Formats: C-alpha cells, sequence, structure tokens
C-alpha cells in the first residue's frame, strides 16, 4: 500500500595509474660493464616494456 | 625508444686524511739500533702507514 525511494552506492574500480620501467635502469643503472652484459639475454627487456 | 641521462666526469669526494697516526720516525730514526742475534721486534696496528 505505500512504498519508498532509497539510494544504494556502487564502487566499481576502472584503472591504477600507469606504471612503465626501464630494465637497464632499475636492475644496475650507471655500470657500463652491466649494460655490455644484459645485451646477452636477448629481447628480456623489450619484452618487459 | 631510449631513455635520457648525463654520465659524470670526474671522481673526487672530499680530502684525504691519514697523518700518518703511528710514529714511523721512532723506530727509522734513531740513534742505537739492535744487532743480528738480538733483533728487537716491533709490532705496529691500529695506525696508518704512508
Ligand atoms: C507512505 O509513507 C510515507 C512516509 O513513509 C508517509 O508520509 C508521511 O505521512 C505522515 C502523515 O500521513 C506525515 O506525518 C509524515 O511527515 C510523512 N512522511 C514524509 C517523509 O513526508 C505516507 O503517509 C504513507 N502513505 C500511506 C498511504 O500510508
Ligand atoms: C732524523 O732524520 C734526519 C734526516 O735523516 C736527520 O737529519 C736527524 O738528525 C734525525 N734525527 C736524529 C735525532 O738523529
Amino acid at each position: 500500500t505505500n512504498f519508498t525511494i532509497s539510494v544504494t552506492t556502487e564502487i566499481l574500480p576502472v584503472s591504477m595509474t600507469k606504471t612503465s620501467v626501464d630494465c637497464t635502469m632499475y636492475i644496475c643503472g650507471d655500470s657500463t660493464e652491466c649494460s655490455n652484459l644484459l645485451l646477452q639475454y636477448g629481447s628480456f627487456c623489450t619484452q618487459l616494456k | 625508444t631510449s631513455n635520457f641521462r648525463v654520465q659524470p666526469t670526474e671522481s673526487i669526494v672530499r680530502f684525504p686524511n691519514i697523518t700518518n697516526l703511528c710514529p714511523f720516525d721512532e723506530v727509522f730514526n734513531a740513534t742505537r739500533f739492535a744487532s743480528v742475534y738480538a733483533w728487537n721486534r716491533k709490532r705496529i696496528s691500529n695506525c696508518v702507514a704512508d
């Protein structure tokens, strides 16, 4: 015989912060011998990027 | 495609600070030295050698 009007919240995630990483900087950074050594691993850094 | 970073040039930190803690001049500048049969044995540690 009657009715009521109610408002309910519904939170849904959409995205997060976009993240980018440099492999040679994160692993060792400013080391030349490390830089020459990492190129023998193939396209791991390219795949991650 | 790549990353941007500049390279360092020189490697200097603060200054030297040794000051030869141990007096090597005491054992090296002496008016009397030991003999071959009885040689004075000196142990030097916790200092800096220059
Ligand atoms: C249906 O419900 C509403 C609220 O739940 C009723 O409205 C109330 O009515 C009384 C007297 O009739 C007032 O004193 C209140 O202030 C009203 N509430 C509001 C929020 O305005 C309504 O009367 C009900 N209808 C029936 C047919 O029962
Ligand atoms: C210490 O050495 C210097 C240079 O070798 C010398 O002139 C001086 O006489 C020495 N000191 C003593 C007490 O002999």
